[PDB]
């Protein structure tokens, strides 16, 4: 198979600096020209770098010239794009994609790969507070009960939240993250037969690597 | 003493034996330079090292009698001359390229002071009477082709600014600049991978790029063949024109022996 | 440096119909050189149509594309769930690559109302100082809704915070939750809560409430 | 006054010196175009406009000057001719392309008003005497190819069939169609990755393919071959006709400066 | 009636007229093979099936009259014997190819039969006066080669046992047998890959492979240069003793008109 | 008895039939050293092996014959002295191959026997008289050739140095010694994969590689294009060399057949 | 990556046959002779079979000409071993390897798939008995206690024994399974101090995919 | 055909130690055509050596090769615990690989005696109408030990089932289980149960043990 996969991404301050790099498999890297694609938060996709073949020709678009710099190295098989003076505009996933035709540094870009996401932003990495959602002291009716877990207060996007090890990988909604102050703050629900609640079976798993931080806080029953 | 010796040293130097003494000097010393090597005893070194200059000064006494001979003449003989070259870079690139090197140092010189080296190879050329004449033979071939080579160079420039504008936008690695397309179309001029290296990767994204690279193959090939061709024909001429004066002398002598005799026809008359 | 714009920017689109997308050129380009790409949730593109109108390896054959000079589009001849995506037309010209807006096309259900859910705050969270009454609105459709916040008779809008879902490809249903942040006293000192989540089901708000002197 | 002009002009505009002068002009012109560049100051191309203005003026007056002494023979040198187109369509490409492309938009005529370049580069194949001798000689070499060559495409043509139909249901890249297969066929014939690239897949698939590809070519350098001996063996027989005649020229000198003898002695003799 | 016709109608064979007639026939039936295509209305085969009949018919006439006036020298005379077959073989291949292969049914026959497409395309050669010419001379150079291709092939052969028993245990994709060990040593033959494809990865397990590819790349180039050269004598040869006889012609020209009057001088002396 | 035998044994020995029939026998033994292998039964291998010792004293006794005729000059033959080994090693190599390799083991043995093989191959070269033609002409060019030769050795022993100590530091695979250089620029010599294969991944590295090697590919293909030239030209002197003796000759006998007359003409007038 | 993995095996009857793949990755396949390699349980290597990188030759030994076929497709960038007649001496891991220089049939072996377990048995799969090793009653010192876990009465081999997940991957050691009467029994033990037992928190893992079977039995306090 | 033999089939190696290990040839072969291949605990082979001395990418200067003709070594100047593999040589002739037997080096640690344990069936076992008495023993070295069942005074070996562990890499000890497995009613008609467990480091037996009215 063609493979492409980026790393490097993470948080980044304004006028900071940052390296992504792109792994490639499964075809002669040496052939193909290669690119950088942002897609930005409103999902518009905006090209951001293409280098020749031979990695002797470079482009940019005005947004970023002299800021960013494309370069890959033919034995490591690899792909990087070094960007400097970052800025809050540049916060996006971030693409690396091999061009259809060979040595031809147009055309289209046939194979993407997922991409690692680079926030720029001044805040600071916090970790989640995660509070239970008991459900209220009301009906309760157990044949079915909605249950939920809210994740707040870290920042970096990229937390990840899971009910029971993944055992409840149904029923669930995860709520994308939005931003109050300078936080983001998530939520989800799942709702299940009370054949398994009131019990610690329903557990929060939810992670966040960019502050090192777990938790599986349970949603206890509520009194 | 006197001119007496310059009667006698003329002996020497324009003898068959001189000749062929110095172009076993050289054999030798290109022998000596192939045993030159990096991982080797510092005795070696030290021994290669006098027997280099036991060389150094034996061609020059060489260059000195050939200078005492030929004098004003000897600065003209192209083949003199670069003998005398190759024996001065020689002696510098053994006792003052340090010299050089430590104060003027450039990473240039380290590679380019091997010259001393190459030069000493490219004297069993100048040495040896029959290399002389073929070396001497192929640059006279030049300049009859100098025509027809300005034309394929023209023609090369024209092509090159064709194809830079019609490929180099999308495969600026083997046309994006006047530079890159004359090396690739050099390397299509050779038929060295044109097909299945370059020009099918273009019709990929120009499907007409064959309109341009075949008949461009066919010309650089054309003046190629008529190139060589010219060559041929011209070496013709010079061994023709011996034929045919060789049969008008005939012809003439012919003529002298038959008209001086039929002259005497008409004077003999009197018998 | 020509720019691709598309139309629309969303399509509700039912399956079995007949959908046709836009990208209009602000120059005439090559056919060529125009190109259409896929996007689905949480994934990268994958191209789609290579030149204007070839399809490609792997697309349903109920894909097409057609146009030139300064004007372009795709089509779905009869469209299936699996088609429900982002389309990006993408040019190059110069040297540089540019995209479309994109067109995110919409599964068409049927109405569905949503399943109001509402929660007090746990302990936890009046122990970090302040409270935030959160209420859950799961399996509606359409997207459209409006959730609305009163406190003990009164609404308290000013720390509403909302996030839907995309449509979850179990059954195209939207969701979405409601969250309204309070300090420590203004939980503390009032008793009733409600989201009255109205929708377009259900003209009458659900109004899914609780009290907060039981628990 | 009167043609006591055009008797001076022409011992002007054919003289040796209007020859040279017109080939500096072309040579600094093509020199002025090869610093014309995108990336460069609005002065600098202020400048070179003018410049290039004064030129296809400058050459404007030969053309005149050429046809006022030609006159109806201008029209018939192929190479005065071409001359003239050069300057006509140098003047359109300078102060008439953009009044054109702003009717007549096309997006290949953005990169043929180039020709207006070209056409000014091959003036320098023209205007040097030499370089219009190579260039009709070996223009004068292609009707005796023709015949040749005529072959050489009939016997593509009839591989090219054959090939399409053996081959071209499984490697359509290069056997799909009869212009697929002309290619492919054309690339065999040049050598290039004939056997790695094309034959060695095929028999992967087709293990006699190379009774296909060997004796194609034989075929195809058989005739190459036999093209260039052609012109090797034509360019000798235009030599050896003027040695043949030489020799018999001076047999019949011979045969005069004798038979006039035998002549005279016959009445000589009644004395 | 009788012989009047055979001496009218051999007035219509041998005429300039009907020679060039029969040539565009030719060309005719030519264009209209290019039409034929599978993708196509059955209407347009219909109307082509008609044609294809009358250009059959039109050719039978031809060979008849040709076979009228010939005789027992048409099948004699190999270009006119080549055309007969082609015509038998058209008849086949459109009025009995689906009886036979409706019978006698074989795979090959659908792709065989196409034969009698690319026998018309032949006869383009054959009717074509020039083409005829240009065929049969680059025929009778094979004569004068065939000993020096049966060295090339007996050289062959040495090296292509040596090369299976050499490098064929470990590489008999190339090597394996007698007939891998030919097809390879001709692709090195042609330069094609010798060393990036072939002699490169052989050194990696036989580092002393250049010994028998670069000795046999210099055996098989000497040979193929001294066959061209042999080509080129040969036609200069050809040449020469023409020029060579019109000197002796004029020597004994000269020599009749010399010594035929010199007799007389010795019986005019009775005036 | 006696010289009677040897007169005409000799007949038998010089005869036209004999040189046929040993000319037989050569392709019939070729034709038997084909079936041989592995894959066998033991009959056929038993038989097959009387079959080869039939031809080993057949040949045997040829060589006895051809000495006992041609004494002191067999000897000197360099056709007969080939044919002489070839017996004496086919001898060895049939009944004492075992006994060598039982006592002199070594690994080169099991490969080397097969020349016994390849000599009886070449006889076929040395029993036509129409091959030892083409070889002798063959072998006859070489000695032309020496000092082009030796030239184009020393531009690659020059450029090996220059290569190895540019470009070995980093592409030991092509340039990392002295051997590994010749050999990658004989590949380029024959442009074998020169650009994409070699120059293109040297400019990766080292923009200014293409000063190295397009200057290379210039002097080493107009070296080789002025060898074939000289072969060319050598050639078409022996022809001319012929061609000027015949014209020659004929004007001496016109020579002689009028300056007869005229001295036969001063003593008629007496009369 | 140069990647080799191997697919089917499993159990077949003497007589039966099979098939084996190899898929191919991170080189060009075609370039290359592939081999495939036995390893008998008494971990002797024995070479079974080559084929050409052009797949036009093809290699044996004596024990198994006319019984094996090895086939390679270049497109697939796969490599085949059809196996037939199989014999319970072809009972072995099968790997598939690559040699070292391009197109040499010969040489060496440069890398190697992870292998796939051939059985050529005449026995019937069983699922696996487990039965929870609960300590004696005794010492039971607490500071630490062993336990053990023991697999019994199934016969193709690759089992899988797993303490709590995973959580317990020390202390412990999982023996080699051996064959009774024509089944195999395998055991392993853990130990661990008392601050974990008495509890469920001992759970045996135990896995038999040839079966389908899995359990998780604890080893309860002895009583 | 040609056969590959090595020597020693196992050598018991100290760390620091150096390590010579034999591969003997039935026939002269090139040096250029043997070669030697380490294989650690379940994974695959990894080539060393390419011929007879060329070690391969990544393999430590410590290892050497040397021979030639029939005869040929391979040699760790060094041992570390890493080392700890089997090593194979290997030929190539004709168009058949063979391989050598395997050199397996273990690494030599210090004297440990076996942590002895030893369990009665579970009750599961007995309702499946039988049993199975089991006995460990973890983390001794050396690998060579005896177990030794007696069951009420007498010796019942006749259904001893023993399985010992590889050298674990934690520490290099090994460790072996033994099991006797018995009828439900040679279960429940006896009382006392040993695995006299005797090892190199420990001549009186742990004879560690239980009995069967209690559990």
């Amino acid at each position: 198979e063609v493979q492409l996969v980026e790393s490097g991404g993470g948080l980044v301050k304004p006028g900071g600096s940052l390296k992504l790099s792109c792994a490639a498999s499964g075809f002669t890297f040496s052939n193909y020209a290669m690119s950088w694609v942002r897609q930005t938060p409103e999902k518009r996709l905006e090209w951001v770098a293409t280098i020749s073949n031979g990695g002797r020709y470079t482009y940019y678009p005005d947004s970023v010239k002299g800021r960013f710099t494309i370069s890959r190295d033919n034995a490591k098989n690899s792909l990087y794009l070094q960007m400097s003076s970052l800025r809050s505009e540049d916060t996006a996933m971030y693409y690396c994609a091999r061009h259809l035709y060979r040595y031809d540094v147009g055309g289209a870009l046939d194979y993407w790969g997922q991409g690692t996401s680079v926030t720029v932003s001044s805040a600071k990495t916090t970790a989640p507070s995660v509070y239970p959602l008991a459900p209220v002291c009301g009906d309760t009716t157990g044949s079915s009960v909605t249950l939920g877990c809210l994740v707040k207060g870290y920042f970096p996007e990229p937390v990840t939240l899971t009910w029971n090890s993944g055992s409840l990988s149904s029923g669930v909604h995860t709520f994308p993250a939005v931003l109050q102050s300078d936080l983001y703050t998530l939520s989800s629900s799942v709702t299940v037969t009370s054949s398994t609640w009131p019990s610690q079976s329903i557990t929060c798993n939810v992670a966040h690597p960019a502050s090192s931080t777990k938790v599986d806080k349970k949603i206890e029953p509520r009194g | 003493r006197g001119s007496h010796m310059y009667l006698r040293i003329t002996n020497i130097v324009e003898s068959s034996f001189f000749t062929k003494f110095i172009i076993y000097l050289i054999v030798l010393n290109m022998v000596t330079m192939m045993v030159e090597k990096e991982g080797q005893s510092q005795h070696m070194t030290e021994v290669l090292y006098w027997i280099n200059v036991v060389f150094i000064i034996l061609f020059t006494i060489e260059i000195i009698l050939r200078i005492y001979v030929h004098r004003i003449s000897f600065f003209k003989d192209p083949w003199s001359l670069f003998d005398f070259v190759v024996v001065i870079i020689s002696i510098v690139g053994m006792f003052l390229a340090d010299l050089i090197e430590t104060y003027f140092v450039s990473p240039t010189l380290f590679r380019v002071i091997r010259l001393a080296r190459i030069g000493r190879i490219l004297r069993l050329v100048t040495a040896v009477p029959q290399m002389r004449k073929i070396v001497s033979a192929l640059i006279s071939v030049i300049p009859g082709m100098l025509s027809v080579i300005a034309l394929m160079t023209l023609f090369f420039y024209i092509f090159a600014i064709m194809a830079t504008q019609l490929f180099g936008e999308r495969f600026p690695e083997w046309f994006g600049t006047l530079g890159e397309s004359f090396y690739t179309l050099f390397q299509v001029m050779t038929l060295e991978s044109w097909s299945m290296g370059i020009v099918r990767p273009l019709m990929e994204v120009y499907p007409y790029a064959w309109v341009f690279f075949i008949p461009f193959i066919f010309v650089v090939t054309f003046v190629m063949i008529n190139l060589v061709v010219a060559i041929i024909v011209d070496a013709m001429a010079i061994l023709n024109q011996k034929e045919e004066q060789h049969i008008i002398d005939e012809v003439q002598s012919h003529e002298d022996n038959i008209n001086n005799e039929i002259i005497k026809l008409r004077e003999e008359i009197v018998e | 440096e020509i720019v691709l714009t598309q139309s629309p920017a969303l399509m509700a689109a039912s399956p079995g119909e007949k959908v046709t997308i836009t990208c209009s050129v602000s120059l005439s380009i090559s056919s060529s050189n125009l190109f259409w790409y896929q996007q689905k949730s949480e994934t990268s593109p994958k191209p789609w149509i290579y030149g204007t109108s070839k399809l490609a390896s792997g697309v349903p054959v109920r894909f097409s594309g057609s146009g030139s000079g300064t004007s372009y589009s795709l089509t779905i001849s009869s469209m299936e769930a699996e088609d429900a995506a982002t389309y990006y037309c993408q040019q190059w010209s110069s040297h540089s690559f540019t995209f479309g807006g994109g067109t995110k096309l919409e599964i068409k259900r049927a109405d569905a109302a949503p399943t109001v859910s509402i929660f007090p705050p746990s302990s936890e969270q009046l122990t970090s100082g302040g409270a935030s009454v959160v209420c859950f609105l799961n399996n509606f459709y359409p997207k459209d809704i409006n959730v609305k916040w009163k406190i003990d008779g009164s609404e308290r809008q000013n720390g509403v915070l909302n996030s839907w879902t995309d449509q979850d490809s179990k059954d195209s249903t939207y969701s979405m939750s409601s969250t309204l942040t309070l300090t420590k006293d203004e939980y503390e000192r009032h008793n009733s809560y409600t989201c009255e989540a109205t929708h377009k089901t259900s003209t009458s708000p659900i109004v899914k409430s609780f009290n907060r002197n039981e628990c």
